[PDB]
């Protein structure tokens, strides 16, 4: 169906024309514009009063990354190179060995915030949760290279941040 | 194909006379150029870079592609003239930031892997 | 019943066949082939020099009033001696259809231009030049539309790289900004995804 | 028609790549001066800016001596 | 080589020319081109700075990530001038003012910071040093820029004995002293000139060419200890050049002789300014001296750099000082000045 | 000292009104400008903080370059940015005018503003959100507390 | 979209309606004034992004 938006005609009797003649001459219209900016004017605002006072957040959210560990206090990451292969920027670079001890673990694990596009495909292609996109979002820097991170900077996101990170999982690791 | 579709010009002597019909244009346009983008380069030195420009396709035996050259020519002029370019690109044209590259065997050896 | 696959129109097939019958039946001058895809998209590959009078016709004739010229693209396809693949996308109101016309062409051959059967071939014939290449005859106003002023080659083509041949950025020598051959601080990671086994044997191809 | 042949000259000796020393009046461009189509094309137009007025293209390829020149000029007055 | 220091790429932004770069004084005039240079080339180039850093703002498009590193220094610290020069193979010494600050004089800024950075330099095992100083450096000159010139280039030759010391004549280009000096003598009425310039050879030298002199000398293996003067292709009379400068400018040229001694309080009175001083009696000096002649000294021909001439990049420094009305003319439009060789 | 003590003075006055008196050109590029929009929006409003959006670059003290940074578009983000007088600083906002975002490697991208003209701050995102941003211009006007400019002319 | 039968597509051609509405824009301009090109621009609702791609 279908309906028309502007297809009225006005009624050419006597009081009708004389309503239109007084609202040309005396601006009603205008007086009415006037009256909602005013009711606005005395409505409360809905400005929140940063930094003290922080918008509202999802368990969902994408923020700074960080590299997880498990309780016992080893890399979650087994340099799978997923996150590296899904990653649509190309943001990620690994490069593995094996360690002392024969785990497969990672030795450069770098990724650019300057090329990310925060879109979290690496924590959902994580099959060991290890890559995470935390809740920070306030860490601009002053110079370029600063937000080139890499392992020892996303570990010690994971270590700043993992009790939230870890809540935030927890509240939303059904829907996943 | 044997009959090749032609763009225009047909032979060779007409696609020459396109190409010095293009030279002219662009020859007249130099003056104008320098003093509206207010280049500091010499008008002698705007008339050799589209005489270099124009010699360096100088080997094709192609009235098509003289044609396609002549009509992208035609385009990169009326770019120019209605300023829709900037000193920018006119300077483009110069290469005017490059160190000079070097040619012989023993330098391209000494600098790197290049052949 | 199949909650996963997509069910098919059998009443739309056989109309978009009808059709491309009665369209190739009309003007057998210049359709090569009539094709109907298994999700009901009519297409008609014709020679190069009948896109006027095909389109023409798909836009006036009474059965056919494809009135909306909706996309108007190429296809880049090297290995082909004809590597250009020009392709109209018609919408026809009247009948609530869509309709595919599909041209080749070459580097040097040119494309009659379609700017006096619909007026968004203008800019659409313009990207087209600008992307791939094609030069198109009797276009009102022919230039780049995207690429930079003074832009050498094609980026679309399959043969140009991805990140092109220059660079910019800005000189304080000269106070300008400068265009210099690329160099690139990370080199771009080329990945081969694709598996050694077959994945659909419906469009196996003979050995030869 | 003794103005038009000094001023032809003139013109032709202010160019950077002919030879005023083997240049005459009956000097060929292309066979006596070694000169190429860009040359004299860019001849063609300075002989334009001498005498203000427009010389096509054909009747400009028909003007490969200063002779030639100056009787094309004569008969356009 | 260190495996870090050696070349790798083809020259570009993004490329490795194995040289570690300590500018002091970059935050200027030549300072500024030279990084250019060198970021553009692809080194690591090490940027000591004692003013704000907001005005080290333009220096950091000039290289790649990475490559500008930006330290706080000061001159009359060898700590700070240690730490800077620490781990770079190569050090430019630019510092240098016109004019003498409460904290600072010619004797500081051309003797004792000069000295203080080639002999911390040495200590630190910098390889190559290029030290800055000016072509009429002159131990009984006229002038105490110039005497103290002369000082510090024989304090640094003995503190660093493997320096490449470069003396250019007169520096010119967008942000220079020289052309701009010369063409902002409008606002006085007219030009005043000691003997009316007739007395005063100089030929100015091009920014760029210096630059890439100074480069070169970096690259060069057999330049090691030596001494270069960087001079124009030619020498024009003082009142020729400025004649020229102003037909440039398009401004009306009013030349005047006033007396040396007239000149010189004329100069302290405009060195009063505690912000920087338009001119002084140093730079009136200077000015009337005529550039030396030192052929047996190489330079930017043995260097590999053909001299470009006043006559090509003048239009670039003198356009600014037009006005509306000859804003567009063209370079060609004014004949070259009357030289002198 | 005396001196000193007055130029440290006038250089937190003049620091002071610079920093809450913060006018931004009104320029922005793809999808990073709408959360431009969304921080002068009431839920994060920058006029509160004396961020003021104007139209002139000349009288503009802060370029927020915001998305992505072509090669036919970087000749006029450096003309507006030369034509913006001093003092002048410049926040780049996503990853595009940080980087290269998501087209770093393409042929028709500067791979970040810094390229072309010095940037004072990075924003991190794809979008930033409006709060990231507003963190942002805040570490922005911080930065600008700590310059001495009269210190540094008084121990020149 | 044109798929080749890899996990890559071969081509993606992307038809913005923007491009073609401001490809009109001159059409719909004609013996206007400045304000009234500003509010056609408003009215057809360009986005660049999608425009160009
Ligand atoms: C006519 C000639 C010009 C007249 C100029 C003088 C007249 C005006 C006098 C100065 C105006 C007031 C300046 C002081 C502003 C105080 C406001 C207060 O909030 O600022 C605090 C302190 O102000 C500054 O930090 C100190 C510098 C300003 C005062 C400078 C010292 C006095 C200078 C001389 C004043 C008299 C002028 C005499 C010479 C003309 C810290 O603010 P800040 O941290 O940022 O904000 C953070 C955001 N918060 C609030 C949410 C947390
Ligand atoms: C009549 C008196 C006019 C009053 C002077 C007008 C003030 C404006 C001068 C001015 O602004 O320029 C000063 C100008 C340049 O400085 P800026 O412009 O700030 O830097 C930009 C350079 N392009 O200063 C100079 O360099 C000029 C040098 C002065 C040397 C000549 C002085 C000779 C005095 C006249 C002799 C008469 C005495 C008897
Ligand atoms: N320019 C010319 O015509 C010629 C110059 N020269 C020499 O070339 C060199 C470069 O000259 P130029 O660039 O034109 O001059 P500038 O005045 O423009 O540059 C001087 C540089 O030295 C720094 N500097 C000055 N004083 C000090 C100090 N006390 N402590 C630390 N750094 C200091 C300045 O930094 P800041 O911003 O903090 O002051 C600036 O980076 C100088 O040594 C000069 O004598 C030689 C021949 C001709
Ligand atoms: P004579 O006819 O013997 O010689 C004619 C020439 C020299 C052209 C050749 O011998 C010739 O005819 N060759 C045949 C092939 C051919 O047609 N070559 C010419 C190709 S057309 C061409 O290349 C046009 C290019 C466009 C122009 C470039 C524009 C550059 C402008 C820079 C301006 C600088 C800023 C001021
Ligand atoms: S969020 Fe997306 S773009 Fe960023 S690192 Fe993860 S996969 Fe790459
Ligand atoms: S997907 Fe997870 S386990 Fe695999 S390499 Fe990335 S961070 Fe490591
Ligand atoms: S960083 Fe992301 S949101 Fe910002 S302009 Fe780029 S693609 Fe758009």
């Amino acid at each position: 169906t279908y309906k028309f938006v502007n297809m009225r005609e006005p009624s050419m009797d006597m009081k009708s024309v004389t309503d239109r003649a007084a609202q040309t001459l005396l601006w009603t219209e205008l007086v009415r514009g006037l009256g909602m900016t005013l009711s606005y004017l005395f409505r409360e605002p809905a400005t929140i009063n940063y930094p003290f006072e922080k918008g509202p957040l999802s368990p969902r959210f994408r923020g700074e990354h960080a590299l997880r560990r498990y309780p016992s206090g080893e890399e979650r990451c087994i340099a799978c190179k997923l996150c590296e292969a899904v990653c649509p920027a190309q943001a990620i670079t690994i490069e593995a060995e094996p360690r002392a001890d024969g785990s497969r673990r990672t030795t450069r694990y770098d990724i650019d915030m300057t090329k990310c596009i925060y879109c979290g495909f690496c924590q959902e292609a994580c099959p060991v949760d290890a890559i995470v996109e935390g809740p920070n979002f306030e860490f601009s820097t002053e110079t370029h290279e600063e937000l080139l991170y890499n392992k020892e900077k996303l570990l010690n996101n994971g270590d700043k941040w993992e009790a939230e990170i870890a809540a935030n999982i927890q509240a939303d690791y059904l829907y996943r | 194909g044997t009959s090749v579709k032609p763009i225009f010009s047909r032979d060779m002597n007409e696609a020459k006379r396109r190409v010095r019909e293009l030279y002219r244009a662009w020859y007249r346009e130099v003056p104008n150029t320098v003093h509206l983008f207010q280049l500091d380069i010499s008008v002698k030195q705007g008339r050799d870079k589209v005489r270099e420009m124009f010699m360096k396709n100088a080997h094709v035996t192609d009235p098509r592609v003289v044609d396609l050259l002549v009509i992208k020519g035609k385009m990169e002029l009326e770019e120019t003239i209605n300023v829709w370019k900037q000193r920018t690109h006119i300077m483009r044209f110069f290469h005017e930031t490059e160190a000079p590259r070097p040619t012989d065997f023993l330098s391209k050896f000494y600098v790197g892997h290049d052949p | 019943t199949r909650p996963t696959i997509r069910p098919r129109n059998d009443v739309v097939h056989k109309q978009l066949s009808a059709f491309g019958q009665y369209v190739a039946e009309i003007l057998p001058k210049y359709v090569q082939q009539v094709q109907v895809s298994c999700f009901n998209e009519l297409e008609i590959f014709i020679h190069p020099d009948g896109v006027i009078p095909v389109l023409t016709f798909l836009r006036d004739h009474t059965n056919a009033q494809f009135k909306s010229l909706a996309d108007l693209t190429a296809v880049d396809v090297p290995t082909r001696q004809n590597r250009f693949e020009i392709v109209y996308n018609l919408l026809s109101l009247r009948f609530n259809s869509r309709i595919r016309v599909k041209t080749y062409t070459d580097e040097l051959t040119p494309i009659e231009s379609s700017v006096t059967v619909y007026k968004a071939a203008n800019w659409y014939e313009r990207e087209i030049w600008d992307m791939f290449g094609v030069f198109f005859a009797n276009h009102p106003d022919l230039r780049r539309i995207l690429t930079d002023y003074g832009f050498e080659g094609h980026p679309f083509r399959k043969d140009f790289p991805l990140s092109g041949y220059v660079e910019l950025r800005y000189d304080d020598e000269v106070k300008r900004v400068v265009a210099e051959p690329v160099e690139l601080a990370q080199e771009f990671r080329k990945f081969d995804l694709n598996s050694p086994w077959e994945a659909f044997p419906a469009y196996r191809q003979p050995p030869e | 028609l003794e103005a038009i042949k000094d001023r032809v000259l003139y013109v032709l000796k202010l160019y950077d790549k002919i030879d005023p020393e083997k240049l005459s009046v009956n000097s060929h461009f292309m066979k006596d001066l070694g000169l190429d189509s860009l040359d004299q094309v860019e001849i063609i137009m300075a002989m334009e800016d001498e005498f203000g007025f427009e010389i096509p293209d054909i009747d400009a390829e028909k003007l490969m001596c200063p002779q030639e020149i100056v009787d094309y000029i004569a008969d356009k007055k | 080589l260190h495996h870090a220091l050696i070349p790798h790429g083809k020259g570009g932004r993004s490329s490795v020319s194995g040289i570690v770069a300590t500018v002091f004084g970059a935050t200027g005039f030549l300072g500024r081109y030279v990084v250019n240079h060198l970021g553009r080339m692809g080194s690591q180039v090490i940027v000591p700075y004692r003013c704000e850093p907001y005005d080290t703002m333009h220096l950091r498009p000039m290289g790649d990530l990475g490559q500008i590193i930006f330290m706080e220094w000061n001159g009359k610290d060898k700590d700070s001038i240690r730490k800077v020069v620490e781990h770079s193979n190569v050090v430019i010494n630019l510092v240098g003012r016109e004019w003498e600050t409460k904290n600072f004089d010619f004797e500081d800024v051309f003797v004792k910071i000069p000295h203080a950075i080639a002999q911390v330099s040495k200590e630190a095992g910098v390889e190559k040093l290029i030290h800055i100083s000016h072509l009429n450096a002159d131990i009984k000159s006229p002038s105490r820029y110039l005497r103290s010139k002369a000082v510090g280039e024989k304090e640094v030759r003995a503190a660093f004995p493997e320096a490449t010391i470069i003396k250019p004549s007169d520096i010119f280009g967008r942000e220079d002293r020289f052309l701009n000096y010369f063409a902002s003598m409008r606002w006085f009425g007219g030009v005043p000139l000691i003997s009316l310039g007739k007395e005063t050879v100089k030929q100015p030298v091009y920014i760029v060419d210096v630059s890439k002199g100074i480069i070169n000398a970096i690259k060069d293996p057999d330049a090691k200890g030596k001494t270069f003067a960087f001079v124009g292709p030619n020498r024009y009379l003082l009142f020729d050049l400025v004649q020229y400068i102003f037909a440039v400018a398009y401004r009306p040229f009013l030349p005047y002789p006033l007396p040396h001694f007239a000149y010189r309080w004329v100069g302290r009175l405009f060195e009063v300014s505690p912000f920087e001083p338009w001119t002084t009696r140093d730079k009136v000096e200077r000015v009337h001296m005529s550039d030396m002649t030192l052929p047996h000294l190489p330079g930017l021909e043995d260097l590999g750099i053909q001299a470009t001439p006043l006559e090509l990049k003048a239009i670039e420094v003198l356009r600014r000082h037009r006005t509306y009305r000859w804003l567009t003319s063209e370079m060609e439009d004014v004949k070259p000045a009357k030289t002198v060789n | 000292s005396r001196g000193e003590y007055v130029v440290a003075k006038l250089d937190d006055l003049v620091n002071w009104a610079r920093r809450s008196s913060l006018w931004p050109m009104t320029f922005g590029l793809a999808c990073c400008a709408v959360e431009m929009m969304h921080m002068a929006a009431p839920r994060y409003d920058m006029d509160r903080f004396g961020v003021v959006f104007r139209a002139s670059p000349r009288q503009s003290d802060v370029m927020i370059v915001a998305g992505t940074l072509t090669n036919k578009m970087a000749p006029a983000l450096r003309k507006v940015y030369d034509q913006m007088p001093e003092p002048r600083y410049v926040v780049s906002m996503g990853s595009c005018a940080n980087g290269g975002g998501y087209y770093h490697y393409s042929y028709s991208v500067v791979r970040g503003c810094d390229r072309i003209v010095p940037v004072d701050i990075y924003v991190p995102g794809c979008p930033p959100t409006a709060e990231a941003l507003l963190y942002g211009i805040l570490q922005l006007q911080r930065k600008i507390k700590r310059e001495k400019r009269l210190r540094i002319w008084y121990r020149r | 979209l044109v798929s080749d039968g890899s996990s890559r597509p071969y081509r993606c051609k992307i038809k913005a309606p923007g491009f073609a509405h401001l490809a009109g824009l001159d059409k719909m301009s004609k013996g206007h004034m400045l304000a009234d090109v500003v509010a056609i621009i408003g009215t057809q609702d360009i986005v660049f992004g999608e425009v160009d791609r």
